[PDB]
DNA sequence: CATCAGTTCGAGTCTGGTACTGCCCAGTAGTGATCTTATTT
DNA sequence: AAATAAGATCACTACTGGGCAGTACCAGACTCGAACTGATG
């Protein structure tokens, strides 16, 4: 995909995350949709894509930060 | 665990028997922290403060924290800064060591400029924000600014001196000597049994001018580089020179500050050097003596008293329409300034409770409103109809509100 | 005599001691909905 | 294991302290233009 990205931004070929084992009882699906998020949203700060959810925005440093005030279907959207 | 504005405003004004002190409690004391120079300085603000911080902590030694040791030898011209100066190595040094961390007298005299013991200068401006502090405001902290909260230590100082070896290291030399002559002024201020008065200087003066210019004001007034009239000023009158003056004196004569104060060291030695270096041929001088006649200003002020204009000016108004100074007017004239003085504030009262009254009087009418319409009437939705929406700072605005509102039933 | 040093007068400039104006924000205690965790049967 | 409690968190609302950039005044005081006047080589 290396011709591709040259020619076609804002397309990651892969993402891969990991599944974490819970610290509690069930699976956090909150958890994985940060996780999932931040490691996807890692191109350069040109690609502003101003996702449709509030609380999910870039930062000085261009990181991703997600506060504890998003639900887990609006991680998920 | 409270600001220092807030212990002064209600645990030392109170105690205060001052008109300014027991009002200003209620108000916000600005008075005292745009004026926070005096406080460490040699006149009756700073006595009272020591005297009122004394009866609150019963100690007997806040005095030496002052300069009203040499309220009779020293002048308060020039003598102290406006702004904070502060040594940062010195706060990251104190912090490091585990010692509490304080700000030295030497700091609020304007004449020192660099730090003695760790060879850099005096930063005066916050590094996080370019943002000027007084000594004492009401968010101080020692080695905080008072406007932003953050430290003010770092272990290398900011600021650096530019490159040069032509008068750099002679400026530099300088400072040093002064740090070192005031600092141990300071010291000797408690070792004295009293305090030197200023016929030490006359007597030091009698024996300076008889011992290098051979009983010639002139000779050594010209050697020094100030005007022989200041010279006649000093040695035969109650006028105390600048401390920038006394320490160029002595630089130029090698004894210290506290060796020329006294006025038997001075018999005993044999000067020569001071007729060898005389670096000073270029001074600038004043503007001019401009031109005043009684006639003109009295007219004039007469006119502006018996002329009705709105609103009533203020006497700083009336000098700069003049192109004059206020003291020079002042000076011939304290009579006619205190009656333009007080038309003015009588008419700023009067103004104010009229507007205030008004004030109330749309707080009303404005609750008529929002309680007919069947929305709750609260503060912020009667502040958000009004021009200025902080007018309820006024304790009679809120007064006035809270009672329609209970006479209504809220 | 004309040059220079000791003397006065008064304005430029500081500065403390005293007094007062004009305006909104923040900290806190409630309720209501909605998790997240914790006891019952 | 399902059902029932209960604390945590977010969000909004109403209430009540309460201070800072800034102006103003009043003589006391220092410093030195500008000049006045007397001794002197
Ligand atoms: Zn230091
Ligand atoms: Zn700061």
């Amino acid at each position: 995909a290396l011709p591709k990205l040259e020619s076609d931004r804002a397309r990651v070929p892969v993402v891969g995350i990991e599944a974490i084992a819970p610290e509690s009882r069930y699976f956090n699906w909150k958890e994985y949709y940060t996780r999932a998020l931040i490691t996807l949203e890692e191109p350069l700060i040109d690609h502003k894509f101003d996702y449709g959810v509030r609380g999910i925005s870039r930062d000085n440093f261009g990181k991703i930060n997600v506060e504890s005030k998003v639900v887990a279907p609006a991680l998920r959207r | 665990g409270v600001l220092p504005g807030v212990l002064m405003t209600r645990e030392i004004a109170p105690l205060v028997n001052k008109i300014y002190f027991q009002n200003g409690a209620n108000r916000g004391f600005r008075e005292i922290f745009n004026r926070s120079q005096a406080l460490n300085g040699m006149g009756e603000m700073a006595a009272d403060l020591v005297q009122v911080l004394q009866k609150l902590t019963l100690r007997d030694d806040l005095r030496f924290l002052t300069m009203l040791f040499w309220s009779n030898i020293l002048t308060p011209r020039n003598l102290f800064r406006t702004r904070k100066a502060w040594c940062p190595i010195c706060y990251q040094e104190r912090h490091q060591n585990g010692l509490v961390v304080y700000e030295q007298l030497l700091w609020t005299i304007n004449l020192i400029t660099i730090c003695p013991q760790h060879q850099k200068p005096l930063v005066e401006l916050c590094p996080h924000c370019n943002h000027e502090s007084p000594l004492l405001n009401w968010r101080s902290r020692p080695g905080y600014c008072s406007k932003c909260g953050e430290w003010l230590g770092a272990n290398q100082c900011l600021k650096t001196f530019t490159d040069g070896e032509g008068s750099i290291k002679l400026q530099l030399e300088w400072q040093y000597w002064t740090a070192n002559v005031v600092g141990e002024l300071i010291l000797a201020s408690q070792c004295f049994e009293s305090a030197p008065s200023k016929e030490n200087i006359t007597k030091s003066l009698n024996i300076v001018i008889d011992k290098v210019a051979e009983n010639n004001a002139a000779a050594f007034s010209r050697l020094i580089g100030v005007p022989k009239n200041s010279l006649w000023m000093w040695q035969s009158t109650k006028t105390l020179p600048e401390l920038n003056t006394l320490l160029k004196i002595c630089y130029e004569l090698e004894i210290s500050l506290v060796e020329f104060l006294t006025p038997k060291n001075l018999i005993t030695k044999s000067f020569t050097k001071i007729s060898q270096k005389h670096l000073q041929l270029s001074r600038t001088p004043r503007v001019s003596p401009k031109s005043f006649d009684q006639y003109q200003v009295k007219d004039a002020l007469l006119a502006i008293l018996a002329g009705n204009e709105e609103p009533p000016p203020t006497m700083e108004e009336v000098g700069k329409r003049l192109g004059h100074h206020n003291r020079t007017i002042s000076r011939h004239f304290p009579d006619l300034c205190s009656a333009i003085s007080a038309k003015c504030r009588n008419y700023n009262k009067a103004c104010r409770l009229k507007s205030i009254e008004k004030l109330c009087s749309e707080v009303r009418e404005i609750v008529l409103s929002l309680n007919a319409q069947g929305v709750y009437p609260t503060e912020g939705r009667v502040c958000e109809l009004m021009p200025n929406p902080g007018c309820f700072r006024y304790k009679q605005v809120r007064a006035a509100f809270n009672d329609a509102r209970r006479e209504f039933g809220l």
